[PDB]
């Protein structure tokens, strides 16, 4: 139900992978 | 792919694999979006902590494939690549924002049975599919566990709400990624793996009955760990950028 | 910019055909 990110466009270790 | 099974022939036209030419390698996932243009996650490529920067005369993708090991004559097509380009403000120092980026080959590929070009989201799309619970799918040919795959492998996996996600993790997530996979109390299992980068997130549209990338496999804290996410490229949020980038070259 | 002919596979939607989950995926967007 909820968004799971925004929709609109982007203005302007981490992880085993 | 974690907890898959094996791709029906045809079933993901779209798949692209990155090979590393010489030593040969199996690399990465991509994906087909045109007759010329590859989308893939900018990690695949440039890792400054590994010391990985590869640049258009180290790679090759391979295109129709579904074996892995396989050289698949007449059936796959082989391209080199014209250049590549990876986010100008992708992070990879701090969470791997903007985990993307894109290919350009050096000759137009023929579209085929086996090579098909998957679309990419709109607004409307967008805001209709990203929900959390709604499906994907994702597919590659990475690892299984934390062995490797004869065939390309597929997985569905939820869309997680996005509080979910931030409490998972001690990344700072950004409004670039969402992330996927079964909560601890659903039953079923599956993840992305060691592999699977840069391959896609697809959803399939009930109003036109297209196929559409979603997402970018991009990281993840192991595979298929309970509680733990495999996290997304948002695709659709940085739309704007593959336009321009295909516009002007 | 976008191609006219996307996200429609050869071996499936050209043909009416279903693959073996994509079910699974029009079901959690209704139920
Ligand atoms: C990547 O390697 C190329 C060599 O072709 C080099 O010119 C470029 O500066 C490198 N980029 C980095 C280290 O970010």
């Amino acid at each position: 139900g909820e968004p799971g990110a925004p929709i609109d466009y982007d203005e302007y270790i981490p992880g085993i992978r | 792919i974690v907890e898959g099974s094996d791709a029906e022939i045809g079933m993901s036209p779209w798949q692209v694999m990155l090979f590393r030419k010489s030593p040969q390698e199996l690399l990465c996932g991509a994906s087909l979006i045109s007759d010329r243009w590859v989308l893939t996650a900018a990690h695949c490529l440039l890792y400054p902590p590994w010391d990985k920067n590869f640049t258009e005369n180290d790679l090759l993708v391979r295109i129709g494939k579904h074996s892995r090991t396989r050289y698949e004559r007449n059936i796959e097509k082989i391209s080199m690549l014209e250049k590549i380009y990876i986010h100008p403000r992708y992070n990879w120092r701090e969470n791997l924002d903007r985990d993307i980026a894109l290919m350009k080959l050096k000759k137009p590929v023929a579209f085929s049975d086996y090579i098909h070009p998957v679309c990419l989201p709109d607004r409307e799309t967008a805001a209709s599919l990203l929900q959390a619970g709604y499906k994907g799918r994702v597919t590659g040919w990475g690892n299984l566990k934390e062995g490797q795959p004869s065939v390309l492998q597929v997985v569905n996996l939820p869309i997680v709400e996005r509080p979910v996600c931030k409490d998972s993790t001690r990344i700072r997530i950004t409004d670039n990624m969402f992330c996927a996979g079964y909560k601890p109390d659903e039953g079923k299992r599956g993840d992305a793996c060691e592999g699977d980068s840069g391959g896609p997130f697809v959803m399939k549209s009930p109003f036109n009955n297209r196929w559409y990338q979603m997402g970018i496999v991009s990281w993840g804290e192991g595979c298929d760990r309970d509680g733990k996410y495999g996290f997304y490229t948002h695709v659709f949020r940085l739309k704007k950028w593959i336009q321009k980038v295909i516009d002007q070259f | 910019s976008g191609e006219a002919d996307c996200g429609l596979r050869p071996l499936f939607e050209k043909k009416s055909l279903e693959d073996k989950t994509e079910r699974e995926l029009l079901e959690s967007y209704i139920d």
